[PDB]
């Protein structure tokens, strides 16, 4: 957190030495990075007590908020982000079969506040066009999982929504999360910009050429990103 | 035990998610069932008989 805003300044004076003609090359306000909420991610009845059921529909409430970062009343998203891995707490007192299946709806949320981390500190002036489209064409993909948990919602208003039913519509936006923050997570860690950040994105899209499921992801954030180069 | 508690448990036990009742999880030998039930068949037989469906899963 405090680490990044170093690296931001380091790259910013690289390019004002190298460029004197176009002078006062933009910067956002401090807010902008120091205000938590404008970034994604930030009465309780004892749960032991209840039938199993009724355990479901709460979990199930709980991960609906999950998956759009805010944190949920029986699930906590934990705060130290260490390294860039998220975790995730759930209650301890559950039924071990719900626990786990919730272990395993879980690693969307994690590969979301990443992504949404990724998009919003690699989204500033100083790292780049081609570092900015990126983001910027991962952050509609980002709004259209929200549509999809709008839907969501609506059908668990009408009760007509389980555990189950759950871990089945969230695979296809899983595998989306999952490569966009395994890609989020090696442009941060090289460094990467300009080119060195459209390289990664061609060796990507080789590694999954008969998936397509991935690879047109993939293709599409390539397409995008690679308007400014 | 009840077989209504086995339905809703072994319907995990197809994803693969360890059950209540089930406990094993194919770490030696395969999927078992242990209870008080002492139903023969429903209990052992019929639980057995669909979790490999599960081990399947596992593999």
């Amino acid at each position: 957190l405090q680490q990044s805003l170093e690296l931001k300044r380091k790259m910013l004076r690289d390019k004002q030495n190298k460029k004197n003609s176009g002078q006062h090359l933009p910067i956002f306000p401090a807010w902008v990075y120091e205000r938590p909420a404008l970034i994604g991610d930030f009465t309780a009845l004892p749960i032991g007590t209840l039938p199993l059921a009724s355990q479901e529909s709460a979990v199930v409430e709980d991960l609906l908020y999950v998956l759009v970062g805010v944190d949920g009343r029986y699930v906590s998203a934990q705060p130290l982000a260490g390294r860039q891995s998220r975790t995730f707490l759930v209650d301890p007192n559950l039924d071990l079969s719900i626990r786990e299946l919730v272990h395993r709806i879980l690693p969307v949320a994690a590969s979301y506040s990443a992504v949404t981390r990724f998009i919003e500190e690699k989204s500033s002036f100083e790292y780049g066009q081609v570092n900015h489209a990126l983001a910027a064409a991962m952050r509609t993909l980002v709004k259209e999982h929200l549509i999809l948990v709008s839907q969501l919602e609506q059908l668990h208003r009408q009760g007509l929504l389980s555990l189950q039913k759950l871990w089945f519509y969230i695979q296809p936006a899983m595998r989306t999360m999952d490569i966009l923050a395994s890609l989020a997570t090696s442009v941060d860690k090289g460094e990467c910009l300009g080119g060195s950040t459209l390289s990664l994105l061609h060796d990507r899209s080789f590694s999954y050429t008969g998936d397509s499921q991935a690879q047109e992801l993939c293709l599409y954030l390539t397409k995008a990103a690679s308007a400014p180069y | 035990i009840t077989e209504a508690a086995l339905v809703r448990d072994i319907l995990y036990v197809f994803q693969g998610i360890d059950g209540k009742n089930i406990k094993m999880n194919n770490t030696e030998n395969c999927y078992k069932v242990e209870g008080k039930a002492n139903l023969s068949r429903s209990l052992r037989d019929t639980a057995v008989r669909l979790s490999e469906l599960g081990w399947l899963h596992n593999k």
